[PDB]
This record gives C-alpha cells, sequence and structure tokens, in this order.
C-alpha cells in the first residue's frame, strides 16, 4: 500500500501502550542494532 | 551482501543505552502473553551494530527526500522491529516482503516504541507457533532477536485506535 496522500508514515496512537508506526517504503528504515536476548520468567 | 555485524562490549555506553531502551519499554499485553510470552524484562545476550554502506546510503537518500518535503524535518525515531526475517533484513534491507498485509494501519512495515510489542512478532504474527525448537511462544530457553531501527516518519498520519 501507499502512505495517506500528503504523508510519509502512519502513527497508531494507543492506557499504558506506546505508539506503533507504519512506513510504506523500506528505504525509510535502517536496521542499526541486532539485539539477541531471552525473555525472563518472572521471580 | 556488504553487511558486517560489530559486537558491542557491555562496557560500551552505546550497548547500555540500547539495553535501557529495550528494558524500559516492556509493558503488559492484553493477550496476557499469548503471542510474545510472560515476562517483565529480558536477559540481553548480545548487541551488534549493523554496518552496510549501500543500505545506509539508501536510507540517508530517502531521509533527505522526506526532509525536503517536510520543512527540513525527517522526524527520525529509533523503534523496535520483530520478524522471522531479521537475517534477510540486515543483509538486503526492508522491502515489500517485510510488510504486514493484514495490519490495522494498512499494508506496510510496522515498528513499535514498546520492545515487548515487537517481541510478539519474532516468531511471526501472533507469535505463530512459537520457537522452532519447543513450539513455545513463551520459551525462556531459545535465543530471540529484535532490530532497533532508525525510522524516518516525515509527516505522519495520526490514526486513533480502540
Ligand atoms: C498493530 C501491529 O503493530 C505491530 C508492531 C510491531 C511489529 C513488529 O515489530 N514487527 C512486525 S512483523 C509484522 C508485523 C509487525 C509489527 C506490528
Ligand atoms: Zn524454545
Amino acid at each position: 500500500a501507499h502512505s495517506p496522500p500528503g504523508h510519509h508514515s502512519v502513527t497508531g496512537r494507543p492506557g499504558l501502550a506506546l505508539a506503533e508506526y507504519v512506513i510504506y517504503r523500506g528505504e525509510q528504515a535502517y536496521p542499526e542494532y541486532l539485539i539477541t536476548y531471552q525473555i525472563m520468567r518472572p521471580e | 551482501s556488504g553487511t558486517i555485524l560489530i559486537d558491542l562490549s557491555p562496557d560500551d555506553k552505546e550497548f547500555q543505552s540500547v539495553e535501557e531502551e529495550m528494558q524500559s519499554t516492556v509493558r503488559e499485553h492484553r493477550d496476557g502473553g499469548h503471542a510474545g510470552g510472560i515476562f517483565n524484562r529480558y536477559n540481553i545476550l548480545k548487541i551488534q551494530k549493523v554496518c552496510n554502506k549501500k543500505l545506509w546510503e539508501r536510507y540517508t537518500h530517502r531521509r533527505k527526500e522526506v526532509s525536503e518535503e517536510n520543512h527540513n524535518h525527517a522526524n527520525e525515531r529509533m523503534l523496535f522491529h520483530g520478524s522471522p526475517f531479521v537475517n534477510a533484513i540486515i543483509h538486503k534491507g526492508f522491502d515489500e516482503r517485510h510488510a504486514y498485509i493484514g495490519g490495522m494501519f494498512g499494508a506496510g512495515i510496522y515498528f513499535a516504541e514498546n520492545s515487548s510489542k515487537s517481541n510478539q512478532y519474532v516468531y511471526g504474527i501472533g507469535g505463530g507457533t512459537g520457537c522452532p525448537v519447543h513450539k513455545d511462544r513463551s520459551c525462556y530457553i531459545c535465543h530471540r532477536q529484535l532490530l532497533f531501527c532508525r525510522v524516518t516518519l516525515g509527516k505522519s498520519f495520526l490514526q486513533f485506535s480502540a
């Protein structure tokens, strides 16, 4: 798909949740850091 | 390919600021951890800098275009991306194949401020069938990977949701 006319991206505005974003061109993102991790079982 | 991965030392300020973004942006999810697992924090195993000359110049070229359409404002963010295709992304970059066709906000490439949001997509949409080894969306053993990405938003369409 394309951005809404006159826009370069979409902001998905979220009580505790932060925003999600959508770009329609892959050149508008660079993968700076690769993070290797495990999720931790709570205490 | 052109891509090299540079290991950051845990002692490096860059390692510590990326870890802090990863740890501080965990939240509880409305699925009670169905997609991404049950956790309040991560065991960070490694942070690598992704270095690809071509892909960087591809990024900075598009950033200048957006910037010049937006009173010299790229509106650049650092955001999380989870995908089974992280290996293809670091080598070939983001493209049509990395789009979320069924996405709430349209068929494009999705990024999250919440690391725990991107974590839901590492094994696919809704966490798919979980880790390839144990078939467990809440696996505490298997090594997961997230991208921390420089994203040009430019003029962003504000969509209110739920
Ligand atoms: Zn596993």
